[PDB]
RNA sequence: AGGACCGAACCGACUAAUGUCGAAAAAUUAGCGGAUGACUUGUGGCUGGGGGUGAAAGGCCAAUCAAACCGGGAGAUAGCU
RNA sequence: ACACAGGUGGUCAGGUAGAGAAUACCAAGGCGCUUGAGAGAACUCGGGUGAAGGAACUAGGCAAAAUGGUGCCGUAACUUC
RNA sequence: AAUUCCUUGUCGGGUAAGUUCCGACCUGCACGAAUGGCGUAAUGAUGGCCAGGCUGUCUCCACCCGAGACUCAGUGAAAU
RNA sequence: CGAUGUCGGCUCAUCACAUCCUGGGGCUGAAGUAGGUCCCAAGGGUAUGGCUGUUCGCCAUUUAAAGUGGUACGCGAGCUGGGUUUAGAACGUCGUGAGACAGUUCGGUCCCUAUCUGCCGUGGGCGCUGGAGAACUGAGGGGGGCUGCUCCUAGUACGAGAGGACCGGAGUGGACGCAUCACUGGUGUUCGGGUUGUCAUGCCAAUGGCACUGCCCGGUAGCUAAAUGCGGAAGAGAUAAGUGCUGAAAGCAUCUAAGCACGAAACUUGCCCCGAGAUGAGUUCUCCCUGACCCUUUAAGGGUCCUGAAGGAACGUUGAAGACGACGACGUUGAUAGGCCGGGUGUGUAAGCGCAGCGAUGCGUUGAGCUAACCGGUACUAAUGAACCGUGAGGCUUAACCU
C-alpha cells in the first residue's frame, strides 16, 4: 500500500497535464461606467445592466 | 419494418369490462414525416430517417435546416433511423402516422432508461449480502474478492465491478400493443415501458413473432 | 439518486436547515439587502416568499401564521402594513438576485438577495 | 396531466356515493364461476380510502368466521356492481390502520349523526 | 406469502393448533408459498383426542396468507393470521373435514374440490 | 445489623463497534459490575537490584522486568553475518 | 514532544416536573469546538424506519430489538429455613 | 465426567432429523476420600444446552437524517 | 527462515471433461414404464437445514439435478478467528523434579490513505490533411442461452392384466436476468394532526424552541422491493456420435476412396447493448468562407494590414442529467428554473367568535384551515447587448472525362 519504484518527473507532469487552469477569457464592460466586471456580477463600483443597484 | 417515434407520456391503467386490470402504457405518435431514403446504389443499403415533433426557429443551425430544407419538412427534434423491409416505398417528406400499427399484436419498445447512478454492486449486480454486525468490520457491502490468488496474477476483462447504473437504450421485447388510438394521437401498448414521462423511444414491430 | 427531489442539503442538519432561513428571512427584512452566499440565497427566496402572499392577504389569523413561521414581532409588524399593500399589485416574484463576486477566504461565491423595492 | 387524464375520465364511472373513512359500507362484487356471472356482498368498517381519481380504492374490514379479513377494491373498476352505506362513524383519524389491533367492544365507531 | 419456519395455525379440526412450515414444495429452489401452494409441515400442539400429534411430516396446502393474495383486479385480501389445511402425505384429500375461517378463490382446480365443499364461505 | 438489595458520584474494566501513519507510544461513544466497604482517595514517609513488593500472573519497581536504569571494566566475546 | 476527545484532589451547588445531585429545559454566569463554501452518488462511520416471516443467520441470539415505574392483588420445585 | 483411544460408544427424552445436551449401563485406554470424594439452594460482568418474548442478525434488503468520501480555494504530511 | 500468513465459513467467481441434470445416438437379458454401461457434448443450471471447528461424514425433507476436479488442497493489502499454533488455568497421564502430549475443557489485538500492472467505468489533448454539422453503415467485441407440471392427441400403441407412451400442440409455475411505478406495499428527521415534561414571546388563549424526528399515528413526488409486464426462441448454415442411399477398390458382399442427405442445448447466424482512435481512422445528405502585399534557402513558407464565417465554447437559470466534467433543454424572435394563480393530493372540523356547561371541553360557521417536491396556465424578479476561440475556396503525384 505503498509505491514501488520512484515516478520519474516524465510521469509526474503526465498526470500535471490536465492540472492547467483557465483565468476568465470574456470579461464584458458596463453600459454607464464601461468598466471591467465578471459577466453577471457586478462592478467594483456597483453597477449592472445600466443600473446602479449596490445602494452605495 | 418500420419504427416509428414519439415521446412516453406516464403509465395508466386500461379496464376491460370482465375486471381485468391491465397496467398500461401511453405514447403520443405525432406525425412521422420522412426526411431523407437511403438507399443501395448510393449507401450499400437502404431505410429511412425520420422527424417528428416541433422545435423553435432560432435553435436550429444551418447544416441542421439545409438537411431539413430539402423536404419542404418542418424543424423537428431530432433524426433516427428505421430500415426498410426490402418490399414498402416512401417518399422525402411524406408522413407516416400511428395507425401504421393497426395490424400489429405485438411490439419491440426500445428506449433510453433511467440514470440511477454511480451504483453500488450490490444494487447493481446483486450480489448477494454479507453479514453486518456478527463482528465483522468494514465489509458491510463492498463486493469481496476480484478473482483468484497468483496464477491468474490479473483480472478477467469484464468482472461485474461497478458502474454508472442506467441512461445507455434498453430494448423490451414481445410487448402486447393494446389500444391503437387514431385521433389523439395516443398508442397504447401493454405492460413497463423503460423512459420517463417525457423521454425518447423507439417502437417497432417485433421480429420474435 | 435525487431524481426530481427539492431543497438543497447545505451541510447542516435540518433543524439547521429551516432554523436558519428563519433567521435569514428573518433578516430580510428589517434592511431589506444582505450579503451572503449564491446556494443559500437561492433558497432563501422560496421561504421568504410565502411570508408575502401572507402578508398582502391581511387578517388576524394569517399573522399568526407568519409568527409559527419566522418568530419575528417587529418582522411581522413591519409585514402586512409596510411591505404588505407595497407588494399587494402583482403577481409573485418579490425578490431581485444579482451576483456579487468572491469572499477574500475561501471563494464562496457571495450574492445579493434584495426585495424590490428601495426607490430612495 | 390533460393528455393522460383525457384517457381517465373516458372509463372512470359518474356516480359514486360518499364515504368518509369509518362507515360501515356494503360492497358487492362481481364474480364468475364457470359460467354463471353473480353477486356477492362485503359487511364491514370502511377504514381508508385513498385518493387519486381512477386509481382510487378502499379498505373495508368485516369480522368474518373467526377472523377479520381487510378487503381493498378498485373504486372505478366493472367488479364493484353497488355501494351503500349501513351506518355511518365519527371517526378522528383519516386511514384507521389501528382497527386491526381492536377486537369486540373497542372496534365499534360510534354514529356520526351530524 | 409464506416461507420457512412460519409458526403457522390450522384451520380445519384434525388436531392441528400450530404447525411450522420447513420445506416448500413445488420448485427447485422456490422460497415461496400462496394463493394454491403446497407445504410440508409438522405438528407442533395437537388436542388430546385428534386424530394427529406432534411429531408428523405432513403435507398441506395454504388458503389464507397475512400478506395477502393478488386478484387479477388489483384487489388485495388481507387477513389477520395464516392458515393451511392439513392433507394426506400422499393420498391427499384432506384429513380433517370441518374448517375454521373462509378461504380465498384461487384453489379452485380438480384436486381440493372439497375444499369449496367444505367451504363457510367464498 | 449487614464485605444485604437496586442504583448516581466516585471505582473499575466484562461485551460490541470506531481507532489501530489513532484526537491518544491500548482510549472514545452506547451497554456491563462493587457502590457502608477483603472499599476509594489527597498530601507526607519506608522497601533498592539475587534485592523488594506481591489476595501469585513471573505480574510490577518512572510509558522497558524470567532480573531495573546511568556510568565503568571494555574496542567483552564473537568458529557467525 | 503539541493551543492534545486522555488524568488531578477539597468548596459553592438556583427554579419547576422527579424518591434523587441522574435525567428533561431554562435564571444567573460562560461558550459555539481556529479551515470554511458547495455537491447531494458508490462508500465506510453515528443512526430513525419497515411488507409476510421469526434465529431459517451464526462458532455462538455477540449485535440490534425487546422489558422497564411507584402502589394493591398474587407467586413454586428446593431449602442452610 | 472439566477425568475417555476405538468414539458421533450403546440405549431413553428432547428435534421432523441432534458429534452439542439431560437421566443412566459399567468394560474406568488411564476416577477416587484433605497433589480431597459425592450431593448442595442461594451466587457468578462463569462453561454447554433450552423453549417463550423479541427484533433487518438472516431469507433478499430498500429509502431516509446527518460527519467525512467528491468539487472550488487556503495550509499541507506519511511509510516508501 | 534481513517473512511466503496456515485448516475452515462467507462474498466473488472462473477454467477443464473423466457429464450429475437437459439435448442427440448405439446396444440390451431393449415387450411397455424404468433402468444399466459405452460413446458425442462444457451452452446453461448446479439445495435449505438438524449436527459438527467444518471441508469429511449421517439421517431428514426437497430436486429435472443437488457432478467432479484445477486455480498457494482458489480468493486476509476483502471480512469472521470457531479449528491448532503464545503466555493465564484445570483434569488425566508420564517424570523425583523443572515441566511435555494426533489427549480433551475454558479465556485469548487480524493493521496498511492504491504509486504501477489489472478491471467496471469515465472525462481532457489531439489525430483522421479546409472547417463545422447532425445522422449512420458495419469490421470487430460482449451479453443472453435454465427447467419441471397438467391437459389433448389416446386410457390409445406394447402387454393376459396391473399398468402405460415417443416427435407433436396448449396453458400455468420454479430460478436467474431486463426494465417499470399504474395498482399492492415500504420510505417520506421538509408534512398535517396528537401529545408528555419544560422554556420563552408581559399573562390567559394561541403558537414556536429542547428532549435518540422528543415520542407518536398516517402520508405526495420521487427511490425502490415482496408489487407486474417482458426475457431465454421459432427459423437458417456447416459439423459431431451416429443413420445413410448408390456403389468401388477386392466382378459379389461394404455408411466412402469420387460423390449426394438429414443430424445436438455445443461451432458461426437469429434476437439484444457497446462499436470507424475499424490509424485499413471509411460512406451519406450537406451548411460556411473566392482582399490586399515585400521577401525567398521560392521552402506544402514565414510576414504585416484588414478581418475574424457556419459553428464550438465561455458565462447564465437549470435538467427523471448527474461524483467534477461529459450528455440533454432553454437563453427575452422567452415557459429554463424559484414564484403566483387554477387544481390534484395529503392530513382531516384553522383561528376567532357564538352558545351549551361549575369545568375539563362539546356542537354551529366547518369536510374548514393548511400543504414539500407533482399536474395545467402567466414574465413577477432572475437567464446583459458584447468580447473570446476557430478562418480568408482548402499538398502533391496519376490516368480515366472535360478547356
Amino acid at each position: 500500500a505503498v509505491q514501488q519504484n520512484k515516478p520519474t518527473r516524465s510521469k509526474r507532469g503526465m498526470r500535471r497535464s490536465h492540472d492547467a487552469l483557465t483565468a476568465v477569457t470574456s470579461l464584458s464592460v458596463d453600459k454607464t461606467s464601461g468598466e471591467k466586471h465578471l459577466r453577471h456580477h457586478i462592478t467594483a463600483d456597483g453597477y449592472y445592466r445600466g443600473r446602479k443597484v449596490i445602494a452605495k | 419494418m418500420i419504427g416509428l417515434v414519439g415521446k412516453k407520456v406516464g403509465m395508466t391503467r386500461i379496464f376491460t369490462e370482465d375486471g381485468v386490470s391491465i397496467p398500461v402504457t401511453v405514447i403520443e405518435v405525432e406525425a412521422n414525416r420522412v426526411t431523407q431514403v437511403k438507399d443501395l446504389a448510393n449507401d450499400g443499403y437502404r431505410a429511412i430517417q425520420v422527424t417528428t415533433g416541433a422545435k423553435k426557429a432560432n435553435r436550429v443551425t444551418k447544416p441542421e435546416a439545409g438537411h431539413f430544407a430539402k423536404a419542404g419538412v418542418e424543424a423537428g427534434r431530432g433524426l433516427w433511423e428505421f430500415r426498410l423491409a426490402e418490399g414498402e416505398e416512401f417518399t422525402v417528406g411524406q408522413s407516416i402516422s400511428v395507425e401504421l400499427f393497426a395490424d400489429v399484436k405485438k411490439v419491440d419498445v426500445t428506449g433510453t432508461s433511467k440514470g440511477k447512478g454511480f451504483a453500488g454492486t450490490v444494487k447493481r449486480w446483486n450480489f448477494r449480502t454479507q453479514d453486518a454486525t456478527h463482528g465483522n468490520s468494514l465489509s458491510h457491502r463492498v463486493p469481496g474478492s476480484i478473482g483468484q490468488n497468483q496464477t491468474p496474477g490479473k483480472v478477467f476483462k469484464g468482472k461485474k465491478m461497478a458502474g454508472q447504473m442506467g441512461n445507455e437504450r434498453v430494448t423490451v421485447q414481445s410487448l402486447d400493443v393494446v389500444r391503437v388510438d387514431a385521433e389523439r394521437n395516443l398508442l397504447l401498448v401493454k405492460g413497463a415501458v423503460p423512459g420517463a414521462t417525457g423521454s425518447d423511444l423507439i417502437v417497432k414491430p417485433a421480429v420474435k413473432a | 439518486m435525487r431524481h426530481r427531489k427539492s431543497g438543497r442539503q447545505l451541510n447542516r442538519n435540518s433543524s439547521h436547515r429551516q432554523a436558519m432561513f428563519r433567521n435569514m428571512a428573518g433578516s430580510l427584512v428589517r434592511h431589506e439587502i444582505i450579503k451572503t452566499t449564491l446556494p443559500k440565497a437561492k433558497e432563501l427566496r422560496r421561504v421568504v416568499e410565502p411570508l408575502i402572499t401572507l402578508a398582502k392577504t391581511d387578517s388576524v389569523a394569517n399573522r399568526r401564521l407568519a409568527f409559527a413561521r419566522t418568530r419575528d414581532n417587529e418582522i411581522v409588524a413591519k409585514l402586512f402594513n409596510e411591505l404588505g399593500p407595497r407588494f399587494a399589485s402583482r403577481a409573485g416574484g418579490y425578490t431581485r438576485i444579482l451576483k456579487c463576486g468572491f469572499r477574500a477566504g475561501d471563494n464562496a461565491p457571495m450574492a445579493y438577495i434584495e426585495l424590490v423595492d428601495r426607490s430612495e | 396531466s390533460n393528455i393522460i387524464k383525457q384517457l381517465e375520465q373516458e372509463q372512470m364511472k359518474q356516480d359514486v356515493p360518499s364515504f368518509r373513512p369509518g362507515d360501515t359500507v356494503e360492497v358487492k362484487v362481481w364474480v364468475v364461476e364457470g359460467s354463471k356471472k353473480r353477486l356477492q356482498a362485503f359487511e364491514g368498517v370502511v377504514i381508508a380510502i385513498r385518493n387519486r381519481g381512477l386509481h382510487s380504492a378502499f379498505t373495508v374490514r368485516k369480522i368474518s368466521n373467526g377472523e377479520g379479513v381487510e378487503r381493498v377494491f378498485q373504486t372505478h373498476s366493472p367488479v364493484v356492481d353497488s355501494i351503500s352505506v349501513k351506518r355511518r362513524g365519527a371517526v378522528r383519524k383519516a386511514k384507521l390502520y389501528y382497527l386491526r389491533e381492536r377486537t369486540g367492544k373497542a372496534a365499534r365507531i360510534k354514529e356520526r349523526l351530524n | 406469502m409464506i416461507q420457512e419456519q412460519t409458526m403457522l395455525n390450522v384451520a380445519d379440526n384434525s388436531g392441528a393448533r400450530r404447525v411450522m412450515c420447513i420445506k416448500v414444495l413445488g420448485g427447485s429452489h422456490r422460497r415461496y408459498a400462496g394463493v394454491g401452494d403446497i407445504i410440508k409441515i409438522t405438528i407442533k400442539e395437537a388436542i388430546p383426542r385428534g386424530k394427529v400429534k406432534k411429531g408428523d411430516v405432513l403435507k398441506a396446502v395454504v388458503v389464507r396468507t397475512k400478506k395477502g393474495v393478488r386478484r387479477p383486479d388489483g384487489s388485495v385480501i388481507r387477513f389477520d393470521g395464516n392458515a393451511c389445511v392439513l392433507l394426506n402425505n400422499n393420498s391427499e384429500q384432506p384429513i380433517g373435514t370441518r374448517i375454521f375461517g373462509p378461504v380465498t378463490r384461487e384453489l379452485r382446480s380438480e384436486k381440493f374440490m372439497k375444499i369449496i365443499s367444505l367451504a363457510p364461505e367464498v
